[PDB]
């Protein structure tokens, strides 16, 4: 009754009967944005239905060694369905976001999973390896679209900042022995009404095992992690010719 | 005029940014609740539910046999203008007779607190800040001496055109606001508005500046954020000769009004570049202090 | 409304005038472009010679809707549909119409 | 950008060339702040 | 004041200062499906702005011995803008449309062009000359997307019919002593709520010279014929992945 | 719930289609008025301006001095029904006993009212059309003559099994409506509803059935509606051995209950097939008559 | 050619939507221009000269 539930969205429909509740980024549900907030007069355009609805865009493999890895968003979708479309067509951009994050084991695997959202996730470098050297990260690497990217340094998440306190962000575990999901509803976070799509990434969302994955040689050994996420209140204004960055 | 149902009975529009949360007051710590031994079946606040995301919600009260205690200890001095309203040094400027930076006389410096370690770490914290702020300058010789001499300060906006000498016409000053001062008067100091075309400054930006291909020789500009960038502050000796001492300004920078969004994590490899967040990666260091074994003190 | 000098490419004295007049004339229908600028009020270029743009030199920012009225001066029996277009931010210069 | 909707025509005896003046200004809902001096210093040396 | 106009939608607006007044094809102005008229449960998406404004596709020369043009529709503008996404993505779409096609000339320029919409137009061969080889038009005819197409024998249409009667559709004249341009509003045709944008072609656009073109050497000799068009509430529905055909 | 402005203002979603005209009653021809001689300025009734795509709205009366005209003349003969509900020719069927076509004594129609051109061309005058229809079987020999023999004429719909033989095992008609009569008896006549998957049947369908690449050896299924493809019509001597004489079933159709729209210009040339509107090209023919000069009577 | 500016309004030439303006005009009133402290003498009184 809080272990079982349905995310239905658009023509969309998600279930799981191991949940863990879900929670809800800074406890506000994403909005559209009000006449006094917004600044640019064109009437925007609100697709509803056709971009507010769960895509299923990546899977990756648990492994007893596995260090994390990190998405961005709105990165992620900019090139998949209608939302891409609208995403390129237009110059500004607004949504809340559902994640909803995968994974099942068995009654006899072990290990926990932390996944977390983090606003303006931006990515440093180890700077020469000496820190002598002023190095940038490549745009692979701050935006790695759909496919994600792989954690070097889990423990200052790639950004001199102890992942040991991440979870003062909007956040869940999938402690196999527990559940086999997560899901968080973020709103739209920025010091703008509306923003590029393409040029501003407002948030991260982070996967990293925190309890290393186990079990015992003859239980399956392919563990997945699929991400699943769904645009919310999407708003697009600023129309002209498509783009991709 | 609508007619279809689905059109009628949709939420498309809805600006109300619903909250499940809201502030409560207060001004002083909670206070203890006696409490007495429960032996109960079906309650259990000592066991919880890390995964939901959520901290305990188990008390003292329901823990331990727990006395009354009235809690007056004030939460005053936590608030976000008791924490960062304490003026620090966000910025030296030196002007040296003879010297290979600045032996004109004069200097701009770019404005940007994030070259000192202790206020940076400070405002790291949160992602968005906004706030007014109380500028302090403090000149004198290398040495700590106060001499006779007078001193231009100009806030140079950005588009406004930056003195490239100690006799340039920009220090007409004739729209731009400055501060003329002794080294023998007190330490100047004015009061700064929030001028960012944002609502609110951000200490982190994960995106870029402009669009097009981000090729390797442009990714130096990979998190800068214009919405950030407020300017240039000039100095310079009053003259159209040369100054007879060597000078060094420092600016203390103290916030108020404030207001901050979106907590993070702290700072915990040295700094090393103004512009972003890169660490020595031979030197990644523990949080914390370590020891020898899990069982030991 | 002051007058923008949308072809600012002459530069000799005795020419400076034609910086406030762009030409149009008989072409081959092919949807040809006639003439592009960018329009950002505060920065070097066409609207440099508006006093809009210079006024707006002292101040660090703007916020607002401009508007740009072209008067043909061609003659009465003269006709023609031209197509105007303001590309929003993130779009390049357009190739074809 | 400004492009040919048609084509520019005219009949016998009219100028086979033209010329467009533009005008500029902001609407109503313009503002402008934070007040700095202009980018320009129209003097050379001392004005006598 | 009936010769002036401006029809403004979306973030697009067109002039006129030589004008006919406007037609509204069958007496009725477009309109969204209503509950009882529809069939498929999915809830439609209705874009709206992005969509639903002026699409400036094509200019065809006039010439002096010019025979005729045509244009499909929707098929004009599958691969155009917002709209052409929508129709890719979707399986159902319908919409009316404002079509706007302009021919400016001179006080001593003459001609006269006929435009008319005409509903479920289908094209013909000649049947191998002989009438007795049973051909069929390829799909570059009776699908030829923005370019459109030339007629190969206007008086019957390519299609065996009298072109003659074709006032009894939908239509407007550019006499060039008069006006420049034509302007017809048409409410979506069919004999179903929705179809498809790829395999359905509602109508056809036809731009015929019924008066000759004609002019004395030295005044401008090209005459263009630009054709301006826009989606008036326009629907879309059965959402999956993108398709071009 | 709705909040924005834009969104409770707009008009998405109205599904009530404006109409600009209306149908008024007009059981007969209007009358004329009585009319005297006009020497007015401004007004100009003969003026017209085609362009705008409209026909003339000058009368009788303001062009001429007319007198008063009672009209009582009908228009009851133009309406649909009155126009189409009259039976004609639509198909031929024949069951030859030496033959090259259906030597078998049974036949299979695809029912298709396109391949005869008097009703053709009346009902292509509209693309939709909705309608019931009276159908009357007319059977003899080839030379008219009427024989004792029976025969069944059965209705296969689109998936139902289509006979392949005189003793085919579908002719036990369990659920298909079958007609057993004797060419002896009075034609057969039954009604037949509008079944079509649509709205209206449409005679003309500017598109494909399907998806996928047109290429040039499918192109024959450009302008195919199942739509329209109510089923087969089959037809068989009643016995498991040979008749004994050579038939003829004639296929009449009476529409009734009918409603069209999107009239279209009326057929000018010559048909050739029945799925299309292919003219022959080396023959294209004026619409009418001709003559020698305009000029010439 | 009449001498006046456009009226034309953003309301007009394409669909908006409404946005409440706060932006103050306060800024670009005359003292706000003209009232901030500028050079305009230099006078020199030197001993060899
Ligand atoms: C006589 C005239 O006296 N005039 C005095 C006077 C003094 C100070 C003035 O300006 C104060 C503006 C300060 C508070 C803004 C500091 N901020 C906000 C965001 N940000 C920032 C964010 C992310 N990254 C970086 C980065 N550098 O990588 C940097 C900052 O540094 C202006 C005028
Ligand atoms: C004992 C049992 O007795 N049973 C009798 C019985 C008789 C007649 C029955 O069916 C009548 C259906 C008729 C009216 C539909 C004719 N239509 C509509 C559209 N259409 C059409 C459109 C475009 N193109 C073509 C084309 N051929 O290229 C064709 C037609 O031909 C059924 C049963």
């Amino acid at each position: 009754s809080d272990r079982v539930a349905q995310l239905t969205i658009g023509n969309s429909t998600i279930t799981t009967q191991e949940a863990a509740n879900i929670i809800v980024g800074y406890g506000e549900w994403p909005s559209y944005c009000s006449d006094s907030d917004a600044t640019a007069v064109d009437k925007p355009t609100r697709p509803d239905v056709s971009v507010n609805r769960f895509y299923t865009l990546d899977t990756k493999l648990w492994e007893k060694s596995s260090k994390g890895w990190y998405w961005k968003f709105p990165d992620v979708l900019t090139e998949t369905g209608v939302f891409g479309q609208n995403a390129q067509f237009h110059y500004l951009y607004r949504s809340g976001f559902c994640i909803h994050v995968q994974c099942n084991a068995s009654k006899f695997h072990q290990g926990a999973l932390l996944v977390a959202v983090l606003p303006e996730y931006v990515i440093g470098t180890v700077a020469g390896g000496t820190g002598t050297e002023d190095t940038h990260p490549p745009y692979k690497q701050t935006q790695p679209g759909a496919d994600g990217f792989e954690l070097q340094h889990p423990y200052v998440l790639d950004a001199g900042i102890p992942i040991s306190q991440l979870t003062v962000c909007p956040h869940q575990w999938i402690n196999l022995r527990t559940n086999n999901c997560a899901t968080i509803i973020v709103p739209y976070i920025n010091a703008l009404p509306f923003d590029s799509a393409l040029n501003h990434c407002n948030f991260g969302l982070l996967v990293v095992p925190i309890s290393p994955l186990d079990y015992d040689q003859g239980a399956t050994p392919v563990i997945p992690i699929t991400i699943t996420l769904a645009p919310m209140c999407s708003e697009f204004a600023g129309l002209r010719q498509a783009v991709t960055q | 005029g609508d007619r279809v149902a689905d059109v009628i009975e949709s939420s498309i529009g809805d600006s109300v940014s619903r909250a499940l949360t809201h502030a409560l007051p207060a001004p002083t710590g909670q206070n203890t609740q006696v409490s007495s031994h429960r032996l109960d079946t079906g309650k259990v606040p000592a066991l919880q539910a890390a995964e939901i995301g959520a901290s305990s919600n188990a008390s003292d009260e329901s823990m331990i046999e727990t006395r009354c205690v009235l809690n007056s200890h004030s939460t005053a001095e936590t608030t976000l203008d008791s924490f960062f309203s304490r003026a620090g040094l966000v910025g030296e400027i030196d002007l040296p007779l003879e010297g290979t930076t600045n032996p004109n006389g004069y200097a701009n410096w770019d404005i940007d607190i994030t070259g000192y370690a202790q206020m940076r770490r400070k405002v790291e914290l949160f992602t968005y800040m906004r706030f007014d702020a109380e500028f302090t300058f403090v000149a004198c010789t290398p040495t700590g001496e106060v001499v006779p001499q007078l001193l231009q300060y100009m806030f140079v906006p950005p588009g406004a055109p930056k003195p490239d000498s100690r006799e340039s016409l920009a220090w007409q000053t004739a729209t731009n606001p400055s501060v003329f001062v002794k080294l023998s008067d007190p330490p100047a100091q004015v009061s700064v508005p929030f001028m960012s075309p944002a609502s609110a400054y951000q200490w982190f930006y994960d995106g870029y500046p402009t669009f097009g291909e981000h090729k390797q020789e442009k990714d130096l500009e990979y998190g800068a954020c214009p919405n950030n960038m407020m300017g240039t502050f000039s100095v310079r000796t009053v003259g159209t000769s040369k100054s007879k001492y060597p000078l060094v300004v420092r600016i203390y920078m103290r916030m108020k009004h404030v207001r901050a969004w979106i907590p993070r994590p702290m700072r915990n490899q040295n700094y090393l570049f103004k512009a972003n967040p890169n660490y020595a990666g031979n030197s990644i260091k523990p949080t914390g202090a370590s020891r020898t074994a899990i069982t030991t003190l | 409304e002051t007058i923008l000098e949308v072809n600012n490419v002459p530069t000799n004295a005795t020419s400076l005038m034609e910086r406030l007049r762009f030409p149009v004339s008989a072409q081959a229908g092919k949807g040809e472009l006639c003439a592009v600028f960018r329009a950002d009020p505060g920065r070097n270029g066409p609207w440099q010679s508006t006093l809009l743009g210079q006024l707006c030199g002292y101040y660090t920012q703007w916020s607002g809707s401009l508007e740009v009225t072209f008067m043909f001066t061609g003659s009465f029996m003269a006709t023609g549909k031209m197509l105007i277009a303001y590309t929003p931010p993130g779009g390049p210069l357009p190739k074809d119409r | 950008s400004i492009w040919y909707q048609t084509n520019y025509v005219v009949p016998i005896g009219a100028p086979n060339t033209a010329y467009i003046i533009a005008l500029a200004a902001a609407q109503k809902n313009f503002t402008m702040k934070l007040c700095k001096d202009a980018s320009d210093i129209l003097q050379t040396g001392t004005i006598q």
